[PDB]
């Protein structure tokens, strides 16, 4: 058996623009075993049609996953990601930094 | 292309 | 430059809630290109880029019967395993697997690969002269002495060094725009004040193809990794990646410090300085 952490970013794929549409990315990677859930959130709330990519994992077999959806940023609306995996005590939240 | 068979167990 | 072709594939046992899930991803280079997910409605082999949808129905049955016989085998696989290390059947265990080639950049073979990891550790692996193996431990040794007796590795490098390269090769020639194409690292500085006293300089590189990518920090010339943030590279969702590197500095002595890319889509490293 093995345990790795998961490294959680949460990021716009194009350099946010307030009013314009965007796509809003939680990147979860280098953990083991590979059962996570992630949830993207608008002012605390869950946003509901956030697709995944493929499970896929790196060199050293830890696993890596893709949660995006489309989003409008803007001046004030507050958004973030939700990671829960095995090797984490209480769901991980990362706000969303337009400058990281 | 995919590996083809046969696949030989552990 | 060289390419790759790659599957990937997961299998995880789930006690008591039925069989294993088997999901595998097929890439070229940093690009998915089909997939396959036990749980999935269709039972098929599915297509993950645009370029692999020209390909005709006998390539979909064919490549859809060798992943299910795959993750047949890795279901066996994974009893199997339980039993060698006498593992109690109420826990979950992990087998992942790793197989494909490299070419060089006029399209002759360099390398292959044959691997297995359980439970996150190495199992058992085709040494770089695909004629023999390395096992992790005494579980592991019994599957070699199986596969030497079988002949397992002329079996898979003749896979490696024949087909695996034609469809590389194949693949690389029908997604020409997209795989034979390198998208270099658009570049720029941002500052962030701390205190009156410190202020972060952080280095982007966006919209950048292949992933592989090197950025550094230098402080008046000297390899700067003292006080550096660096992010793991990460996918933009349209087939490009990004990286940023931070430094905390002292207030007004941002102008000491240079950023340095390198990238295969650049012909010669880039030196930024704010």
């Amino acid at each position: 058996m093995i345990q790795r952490t998961p490294k959680i970013q949460v990021y716009s794929r194009h350099p946010a623009e307030n009013g314009k549409s965007n796509f809003l990315n939680c990147y979860v990677s280098g953990f083991h075993p590979s059962d996570i859930e992630v949830d993207l959130l608008k002012n605390g709330e869950r946003i509901e049609k956030v697709e995944h990519s493929d499970l896929s994992f790196s060199k050293d077999w830890s696993f890596y996953l893709l949660y995006y959806t489309e989003f409008t940023p803007t001046e004030k609306d507050e958004y973030a990601c939700r990671v829960n995996h095995v090797t984490l005590s209480q769901p991980k939240i990362v706000k969303w930094d337009r400058d990281m | 292309n995919y590996t083809p068979g046969p696949g030989t167990r552990f | 430059g060289s390419h790759s072709m790659r599957y990937f594939s997961t299998s995880v046992s789930r006690p008591g809630r039925g069989e294993p899930r088997f999901i595998a991803v097929g890439y070229v280079d940093d690009t998915q290109f089909v997939r396959f997910d036990s749980d999935a409605a269709s039972q098929r082999m599915e297509p993950r880029a645009p370029w692999i949808e020209q390909e005709g129905p006998e390539y979909w049955d064919e490549e859809t019967g060798k992943v299910k016989a795959h993750s047949q085998t890795d279901r066996e696989n994974l009893r199997i395993a339980l039993r060698y290390y006498n593992q109690s059947e109420a826990g979950s265990h992990t087998l992942q697997m790793m197989f494909g080639c490299d070419v060089g950049s006029d399209g002759r073979f360099l390398r292959g690969y044959h691997q297995y990891a359980y439970d996150g550790k190495d199992y058992i692996a085709l040494k770089e002269d695909l004629r023999s193996w390395t096992a992790a431990d005494m579980a592991a040794q019994i599957t070699k002495r199986k596969w030497e007796a079988a002949h397992v590795a002329e079996q898979q490098r003749a896979y490696l060094e024949g087909t695996c390269v034609d469809g590389l090769r194949r693949y690389l020639e029908n997604g020409k725009e997209t795989l034979q194409r390198t998208d270099p690292p658009k570049t720029h500085m941002t500052h962030h004040p701390i205190s009156d006293h410190e202020a972060t300089l952080r280095c982007w590189a966006l919209g950048f193809y292949p992933a592989e990518i090197t950025l550094t920090w230098q402080r008046d010339g000297e390899d700067q990794t003292q006080d550096t943030e660096l992010v793991e590279t990460r996918p933009a969702g349209d087939g490009t990646f990004q990286k940023w590197a931070a430094v905390v500095v002292p207030s007004g002595e941002e102008q000491r410090y240079t950023c340095h890319v390198q990238h295969e889509g650049l012909p010669k490293p880039l030196t930024l300085r704010w």
